DNA sequence: GGGTTGGGGTTGGG
């Protein structure tokens, strides 16, 4: 079960959509009116919505939930991750079994999400569309992980001891610089 | 004489198999045992679903499911409880539909693995079924009987009961065998014509 | 003196322990959920033979004494050992399933658990094996159990087996939760 | 976040006594102690209670140095039999001259339902009423400092 | 065997060269059986007496073997919705064609020289038989009215009717052994 | 369907107690040989023995070595038998571990669970 | 003593259009064969090789072959095989055990692939569903004259360029991302019929058990193989019974790359003792090999054969073109059709 | 101290 979720390879997906994102707001927003720049740079809303294409889903086992917040958590094998989602529309089209806990769910789509707040950057991923197929009650011991609910200081945590997490916290970092650099 | 026939259906075929003894859908057994009546109404897809489903068990038990006017029918456990619970009475047994994917330990199961036909034992036709059965009655349902749900034109999906691969199943001296395939395709070449140097014939002297 | 670890002090132990890592442990708990859907036993020689060369008919013959051995039956289970803290699962071998054997059945001789066992596999009596199995359910022991961090076919896995299986009694481990209550509530 | 914990019948009680008082909790048959919880350990001695009409479900009865709680045997449908655990307290109770020991006991409870008694031992010894005792003391413990 | 893609000559045809085929192709089979007498083993004397062990075995095998491919060949070709008189015929005249192959081909060999021979003669002239009488009592049959007959059945009686099935083989002979 | 409340005491809190519905549990006495049933206290190395009158000596099995009653105490040495179950013990009955745990018991933090309030 | 003295005295083989008949040779004749039939394959597709140039990755990561010779009527035929795995480098499993799982995806492609990019035919229910097609138009236009065309390709397997193969994998759309692997049992009705009510009868009396294996995708697909767990075909309206398992499987196209990057660039076979490598084509005993090739030379007819598209409207000339694997047959009513296409794919070649 | 699932059987096309 390990290795089917490990064969997946979601750090592949992960860097293509965000490489797919940056280059698309590149291109989009090369109108570069300052008085515009200056006027969409404002604290708490979002400014881009980049939907991933039909190629990169995966598969993750939910290990915990929170509605107040809409914050899920994801995992396979190695690495858990912790997104967002929607609304609870989603949890209800996603047929679960019994409860979204410790069950096996696969994301039809999802979408990146770009924000500006305090005097910075930060992008959230937002969980579109889910499907529960089984139910998987095995715990996952995740020694590593990254955090999209916080950022920068979210995603480098823990790099140093995976090279894939290395690699994805440098491509956020080259990201958040040429976001910045094009805005500001 | 008999003929072979292009068009077949599954109960027929079951009533020829002496092992089984009671074989019938799921709405005559219902009926039967006297769970629902005809004057009771149900959905379209519900009703169509309880006389797709096709139901066999090695003995008649229709007397054992007799419904009992001690006490009536309401549900207020989960699916999955009710499914565990069966799994736990099971035991040691470990040839059943129900079992497969899973493990038991103590009064707790553990799913670990991907089965693709829960989706059938969770649906909602699955939900309304215990809701008619009842818990304590469901529960030996699962396991008295062989389930087989129609999912295609033809097809049909068991989804409980003991394993159909289970029905596919003081010594005396064997020879020895010539291994003749050994002679086929030998590339090797010798100085001298005879036979290998690693053989009895060579290493004695 | 002895000193006895919880099994959620295992698992993190286990967890955080890199690969090729072996540590030992003593635990108060009881078996439960033997395992016999794969094969319960292996044949090895007397001389330890490493590779036994299979035949027809019952035939035997080993390779690192080169005789007509009779084969040996040796007695491999699984089951899950579990406290009042966590569950996991364990590798049984021959002489503590043996051992186990001899102490719900008396009348089977220690070393004729693994010859008795696959007769009744080989003649067609489940039905007394399953209820020999159920019947060391929820049995209480002490354990010492070892794990090892070590890799099969490129996957790290985590592996654990019991050494020593002990009869139980409840005045040291009675001893030992009072300390252990009376230290916390000092804390 | 364990399923299983030890709790006495005064536990039971003012655990089922609250539930049934504050009722706004979640849609969910578990309990709430420090936590949610199926499956609970306790010693006490256990005696037969005579039911009426009542054939598939057996009325249990353990009265314990904090209080008496209710549980219900189930039993085989294809057959009417009892469960080897029960057959061997039922024969000791007879062999004994009709003399009720306490039992290691282990039970499942879920709310708007009964507490069903899974499977028991009966105990010889009186050490293990205080092995219970600081075990039930130190998983209480446990479960507090962990909720923190 | 497709219906759809040969005629009744085309299928009687295909039958009569691939049986033709698979009896030279089987006679080793039996050539090997004859090397062991089965006269010393109890499980085929008890069943098939000490005489004739071999013959009567490899009838058996021949007879069961010809009517379960006879069966398959009319459910291939036929729907369930011919008619069983048409069924049965046409069942008959496909093992008569199987039996008079195998009678031909195994007429002049040494060991079956002698008493096999006379019994697969009879199976043939058995077949042959109730081949005629199923095609004289179909006329009846259809005489009484009870029946609508579709397109196919219409070309079946059509075909039936012009080989001249009610008397003898010899129309049909050589329209199916041409090479 | 009824709620009756036992604690668990040792020797030297019946004196303070003077009469409570209570229980207690001790190992049985043969060298005195009283008409009635007397019990003991501790590892026998001081003498602590009470006695209950309701129960006769004899009529317990012959095999039982420990046991313990619940019920109210009379007077000193004296307690009430209402309700005795037996204990076979192949195994010396601990006392100290038991002494701690009726004092932790007794200690205010853990007494919410043991009784009320 | 006759094993031994056989295999070490004799080579002992089969002819090639002799079936399965023996034939024995003495050894100095079987090594003037060897070293004549190393020149041949030397000169056109086998080159000397040296570990030295193969990466270390590959060389522990994947099996060499072994390769046999065959006699023919005035040449040879090659047979090469990958049964033997390395006890060396921890490898427990040949080629094919390796590959199967890219064996199922491209088995899945051959559904598509039947009718979709080309002309391919893989089964005589799809050659004889084909032929009745055309025949019932053929019986519509009126039973006019006919004529046919039958040609092959001469050794399809090596005139196939990695590069291109590559690329038109790469390309490829039909072939998606991530795969699914479900494994579970099947039980059919098998060829008896229905006995009439001696009082032993059991479910094999009637039914065949097999094990299947499938590959799906995580598409919204309109098969939904995730409501079922299968994709059976059946040709009568008889019952069938399937009960799935509980062993998946995750497969990505990315190894299906490395796969088949490795075979067409680093294939290894041995030959006394002698290593070599393959300079063009795919291997041939390889469980991919055949759809590879249809697939490849499906590319390029339908690149070639657009006329065939709209000829059946444009005036109406009733026409069949069949390919199963290098072997061509095609059947029209049109002179000036056929030769158009022999043109076409001459041209082509 | 253990460990895919190893076979059985061999026809007709490529
Ligand atoms: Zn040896």
């Amino acid at each position: 079960m390990k290795l089917l979720l490990q064969n997946q390879n979601i750090f592949q997906k992960l860097k293509n959509t965000l490489n797919g994102c940056i280059k698309k707001f590149y291109d989009t927003y090369q109108d570069l009116e300052q008085m515009q720049k200056f006027e969409m740079i404002v604290e708490d809303k979002l400014l881009f919505r980049y939907s991933c294409s039909q190629s990169e889903m995966f598969s993750a086992q939910i290990q915990a939930h929170y509605l107040e917040k809409r914050v899920l958590q994801l995992t396979d094998g190695n690495v858990k991750y912790i997104v967002n989602f929607r609304d609870k529309g989603v949890l209800d089209k996603a047929n679960f079994f019994d409860t979204p806990n410790n069950s096996l769910v696969i994301i039809r789509q999802w979408s990146y999400e770009i924000y500006y707040t305090k005097n910075t950057f930060q992008i959230n991923l937002v969980i579109d569309e889910m499907r529960c197929i089984d139910i998987i009650t095995t715990i996952f011991y995740c020694k590593l992980e990254l955090d999209f609910t916080q950022g920068i200081k979210g995603i480098s945590k823990s790099s140093s001891f995976s090279n894939q997490i290395y690699e994805y916290s440098a491509q956020y970092y080259k990201a958040i610089q040429l976001l910045k650099k094009l805005l500001i | 004489k008999q003929m072979l026939t292009r068009k077949e259906d599954l109960l027929t075929v079951l009533k020829q198999i002496s092992a089984l003894k009671y074989v019938s859908n799921l709405y005559e057994f219902l009926l039967a045992t006297e769970k629902i009546v005809q004057t009771s109404e149900l959905d379209t897809q519900f009703q169509e679903f309880l006389t797709t489903t096709i139901i066999a068990s090695e003995q008649n038990l229709v007397e054992n499911y007799k419904q009992k006017y001690n006490q009536p029918n309401f549900s207020q456990l989960t699916i999955k409880q009710v499914i565990d619970d069966s799994i736990i009475l099971l035991g040691n047994k470990q040839n059943y539909v129900q079992q497969i994917g899973t493990t038991t330990i103590g009064f707790y199961v553990e799913y670990e693995n991907i089965n693709l036909s829960r989706q059938t034992l969770y649906s909602s036709n699955f939900r309304n079924l215990l809701n008619i059965f009842g818990e304590e009655d469901f529960k030996y349902f699962l396991i008295d009987f062989l389930v087989f749900t129609k999912v295609e034109q033809n097809g049909y999906l068991q989804v409980a009961g003991v394993c159909l691969n289970q029905y596919f199943s003081e010594n005396q001296y064997i020879y020895p065998e010539i291994q003749r395939s050994q002679i086929f395709y030998c590339n090797h070449m010798g100085r001298e014509p005879g036979v290998f140097k690693s053989s009895f014939f060579n290493y004695s002297e | 003196q002895r000193i006895y670890s919880s099994i959620e002090e295992i698992i993190q132990q286990a967890q955080a322990s890199e690969i090729g890592q072996k540590k030992e442990f003593y635990v108060y708990g009881n078996l439960v959920s033997i395992q016999m859907k794969n094969k319960l036993y292996y044949y090895r020689c007397t001389c330890q033979g490493k590779s036994v060369l299979k035949y027809h008919g019952d035939s035997f013959f080993c390779e690192s004494c080169q005789q007509f051995i009779n084969p040996q039956v040796h007695l491999m289970l699984r089951a899950f050992v579990q406290d009042s803290t966590g569950t996991i699962p364990v590798m049984i071998f021959d002489q503590q399933s043996s051992q186990l054997i001899n102490q719900i059945d008396p009348s089977i001789h220690v070393q004729e658990a693994g010859q008795y066992v696959k007769n009744c596999i080989e003649n067609g009596q489940e039905e007394i094996i399953r209820q020999l199995f159920s019947k060391l359910d929820f049995a209480r022991f002490i354990f010492e159990i070892q794990f090892e961090n070590k890799e099969f076919n490129n996957e790290q896995e985590i592996a654990y087996k019991v050494l020593k299986i002990e009869k139980e009694n409840i005045k040291e481990e009675s001893k030992y939760l009072l300390k252990k209550l009376e230290h916390l509530i000092n804390n | 976040p364990q399923i299983t914990v030890p709790l006495n019948c005064f536990m039971i009680n003012q655990i089922v006594k609250a539930a049934k008082e504050n009722p706004q909790a979640h849609s969910g048959n578990h309990y709430e102690w420090y936590g949610a919880f199926e499956n609970a350990i306790i010693t006490a001695k256990f005696e037969f209670l005579q039911s009426i009409n009542d054939s598939p479900k057996i009325m249990g009865k353990l009265s314990d140095s904090t209080g008496c709680i209710e549980v219900v045997i189930q039993k085989s449908k294809m057959s009417d039999e009892l469960p080897e655990f029960v057959q061997a307290y039922e024969i000791e109770l007879q062999n004994n001259g009709n003399r009720h020991k306490y039992v290691r006991a282990m039970l499942k409870m879920r709310k708007n339902a009964q507490i069903q008694l899974l499977y028991f031992s009966i105990v010889n010894d009186a050490n293990e009423i205080s092995r219970h005792g600081l075990d039930l003391c130190l998983r209480y413990l446990q479960r507090k400092h962990g909720i923190e | 065997f497709n219906p759809n893609i040969n005629s009744f000559e085309g299928l009687c045809r295909q039958l009569y060269h691939h049986s033709k085929a698979t009896v030279m192709k089987f006679y080793p089979f039996m050539t090997k059986l004859f090397q062991i007498d089965l006269k010393k083993s109890k499980q085929y004397s008890v069943q098939y007496g000490k005489e004739n062990t071999n013959e009567n075995f490899l009838k058996d095998i021949l007879y069961y073997t010809v009517e379960d491919v006879c069966k398959i060949l009319c459910y291939l070709q036929f729907e369930d919705e011919i008619n069983s008189n048409i069924k049965e015929i046409f069942k008959n005249l496909y093992s008569w064609i199987m039996w008079d192959i195998i009678v031909s081909y195994l007429k002049k060999k040494k060991q079956f020289k002698g008493y096999l021979n006379k019994l697969l003669q009879k199976i043939r002239k058995s077949r042959f038989f109730y081949l005629k009488e199923g095609c004289k009592s179909l006329q009846l049959i259809l005489s009484q009215q009870k029946y609508q007959l579709n397109k196919k059945e219409l070309e079946a009686i059509e075909f039936i009717d012009l080989n001249n099935l009610i008397q003898d083989i010899k129309t049909l002979i050589p329209k199916i052994s041409a090479k | 369907q009824e709620q009756v409340m036992y604690p668990r005491i040792l020797f030297e809190q019946m004196a303070q107690f003077r009469g409570k519905k209570v229980t207690v549990v001790g190992n049985v006495c043969n060298e005195d040989q009283n008409d009635s049933l007397v019990i003991e206290f501790g590892p026998t190395g001081l003498n602590q023995h009470v006695v209950i009158d309701n129960y006769r000596r004899v009529d317990l099995n012959n095999t039982t070595k420990f046991v313990e009653i619940r019920g109210v105490v009379l007077n000193q040495n004296i307690v009430s038998c209402e309700e005795l179950t037996e204990f076979e013990q192949k195994d010396p009955f601990d006392f100290d571990t038991y002494s701690k745990l009726i004092h932790l018991s007794q200690s205010d933090k853990l007494s919410s669970l043991f009784t009320d309030q | 003593i006759v094993i031994p003295v056989l295999r070490y005295n004799f080579y002992i083989t089969e002819k090639h259009k002799e079936g399965s008949q023996i034939f024995y040779y003495r050894k100095p004749i079987w090594k003037l064969v060897s070293k004549l039939t190393i020149v041949k394959l030397e000169e056109e597709n086998l080159e000397k090789v040296e570990e030295k140039l193969i990466p270390e990755d590959s060389f522990q990561k994947y099996p060499q072959g072994k390769l046999r010779i065959i006699p023919k009527k005035g040449s040879f035929r090659p047979i090469m095989t990958f049964l033997r795995k390395d006890k060396q480098k921890n490898i427990k499993l040949n080629l094919n055990q390796i590959l199967m799982d890219s064996q199922l995806v491209f088995r899945n492609l051959k559904d598509m692939l039947g009718q979709k990019i080309g002309y391919s035919v893989f089964d005589n229910k799809q050659i004889s569903e084909k032929f009745a097609q055309f025949i019932e138009k053929w019986k519509n236009k009126g039973r006019p004259q006919l004529y046919y065309v039958t040609l092959d390709i001469k050794k399809c397997y090596d005139s196939i360029d990695q590069m291109k193969l590559l690329n038109f994998f790469n390309q490829s759309d039909l072939i998606q991302d991530t795969y699914f692997i479900n494994k579970y049992l099947l039980f059919q009705r098998n060829k008896r019929p229905l006995l009439q009510i001696m009082d032993n009868i059991n479910f094999p009396y009637y039914f065949n058990l097999k094990e299947r294996q499938i590959a799906y995708s995580l598409y919204d697909d309109d098969d939904q193989i995730l409501q079922k767990g299968f994709k059976e075909i059946q040709s009568d309206d008889r019952p069938f019974i399937v009960i799935n398992q509980d062993k998946p499987r995750c497969i990505t196209k990315d190894i299906i790359h490395n796969h088949l990057k490795h075979i067409s660039q680093y294939n290894v076979i041995s030959f006394n003792k002698v290593k070599f490598r393959q300079k063009r084509g795919i291997p041939q005993g390889l469980n991919i090999s055949g759809v590879l090739c249809s697939f490849y030379f499906g590319k390029l007819e339908e690149e070639y054969t657009q006329f065939l598209k709209n000829a059946e409207q444009v005036n109406g000339s009733i026409n069949l073109l069949m390919r199963l694997t290098d072997d061509y047959l095609f059947i029209s009513d049109s002179q000036q059709n056929a030769l158009n296409l022999i043109v076409q794919l001459q041209n082509c070649a």
